[PDB]
């Protein structure tokens, strides 16, 4: 299962 | 005995050729089990191993939503990094990310990983403590501040120590017949004359899983590192791997050479010689 | 930008036996950026319906792909892989050698 949070660099 | 799970993300801009492509692939050890491609006719997370097919629609929708959000986030990240490096809007650039968890032979978390790269160069990486970042340059220091403000390291530590390990253990159990089965290499030594006074001895290893293997040539019990032509381990296409190691030996001296094979699938390590 | 040229290997899935169905592989690895053109050739002509693995990369960030097709090796038929990448001035052709 992948990491659920995405954060703009 | 030891197992790992990794996700590999590639986000590539292509000015004049549409929006950046985002591809994500998931692996357990050397076995790919999922893919997502923003360029697909209908972008959705797809199974790539038989043991993952049993997961319910809630799993597939959960994965698809994460990867669709990532497609949008990475398009923003590519625009931002282009700005951080004062790059023109003309060139194609790539952000890569690889993260996941490693388990020991007892199934406990050995360590977590989270690394990002820009145009094939290290950009930002989560330290082994899963609490701090290593930024490669002043551009990556901007990302570091953004990630500290969003508490990314705290979120990753919780995922790596929790969900990552739990889901890896689930996959290892569901796919135990393949993932927890080490296939030993099938080995043989070939002989090819190159001239009247020298010949190539080639030591083959085929059909092995996992990819990790050690193939070495020894002359009178001593390693032939500098003299050995060693090909990169290659996939057979049926889950298994292949590799060969070769030495150019003086004609008549073949029996002084031994090939040593070490692999997880073998009952005992192998010692091979050319058998005329 | 730092670019890395592909390493290329052409080989069969199973040990080659003339007249016996097998799979021809062209493994491209260690390249950067990811865009690459790979064709499998039978007597200098491009084979159709060639399949490939999903894009992935190694610990050093370099990309790798496996291109493959079903084939029946014979004594006189010549197989090869044609690769083009931004690092190459012209396409690179690697011949299939049974002993490699």
């Amino acid at each position: 299962l992948p990491f659920e949070k995405s954060t703009i660099m | 005995g030891s197992h790992s799970m990794r996700y590999f993300y590639t986000a590539m801009s292509r000015p004049g050729r549409g929006e950046p492509r985002f591809i994500a692939v998931g692996y357990v050890d050397d076995t790919q089990f999922v893919r997502f491609d923003s360029d697909a006719a209908s972008p959705r997370t797809e199974p790539r191993a038989p043991w993952i097919e049993q997961e319910g629609p809630e799993y597939w929708d959960r994965n698809t939503q994460i990867f669709k959000t990532n497609t949008q986030t990475y398009r923003e990240s590519l625009r931002n990094l282009r700005g951080y490096y004062n790059q023109s809007e003309a060139g194609s650039h790539i952000i890569q990310r690889m993260y996941g968890c490693d388990l020991g032979p007892d199934g406990r978390l050995l360590r977590g990983h989270d690394q990002s790269a820009y145009d094939g160069k290290d950009y930002i990486a989560l330290n082994e403590d899963l609490s701090s970042w290593t930024a490669a340059d002043t551009a990556a220091q901007i990302t570091q501040r953004k990630w500290e403000a969003a508490r990314v390291a705290e979120q990753l530590r919780a995922y790596l120590e929790g969900l990552c390990v739990e889901w890896l253990r689930r996959y290892l159990e569901n796919g135990k017949e393949t993932l927890q089965r080490a296939d030993p290499p099938k080995t043989h030594v070939t002989h090819h004359p190159v001239s009247d006074h020298e010949a190539t001895l080639r030591c083959w290893a085929l059909g092995f899983y996992p990819a990790e293997i050690t193939l070495t040539w020894q002359r009178d019990g001593e390693d032939q590192t500098q003299d050995t032509e060693l090909v990169e381990t290659r996939p057979a296409g049926d889950r298994t791997f292949q590799k060969w190691a070769a030495v150019v030996v003086p004609s008549g001296e073949e029996q002084r050479y031994t090939c040593h094979v070490q692999h997880e699938g073998l009952p005992k390590p192998l010692t091979l010689r050319w058998e005329p | 930008m730092i670019q890395r040229t592909p390493k290329i290997q052409v080989y069969s899935r199973h040990p080659a036996e003339n007249g016996k169905s097998n799979f021809l592989n062209c493994y491209v690895s260690g390249f950067h950026p990811s865009d690459i053109e790979v064709d499998l050739l039978k007597n200098g002509e491009r084979i159709e319906k060639v399949e490939h693995s999903d894009l992935s990369f190694s610990k050093d960030w370099s990309f790798y792909l496996l291109y493959y097709t079903e084939f029946t090796p014979t004594e006189k038929d010549e197989y090869a892989c044609r690769v083009n990448h931004v690092t190459l001035s012209q396409p690179k052709i690697v011949k299939w050698d049974r002993d490699m």
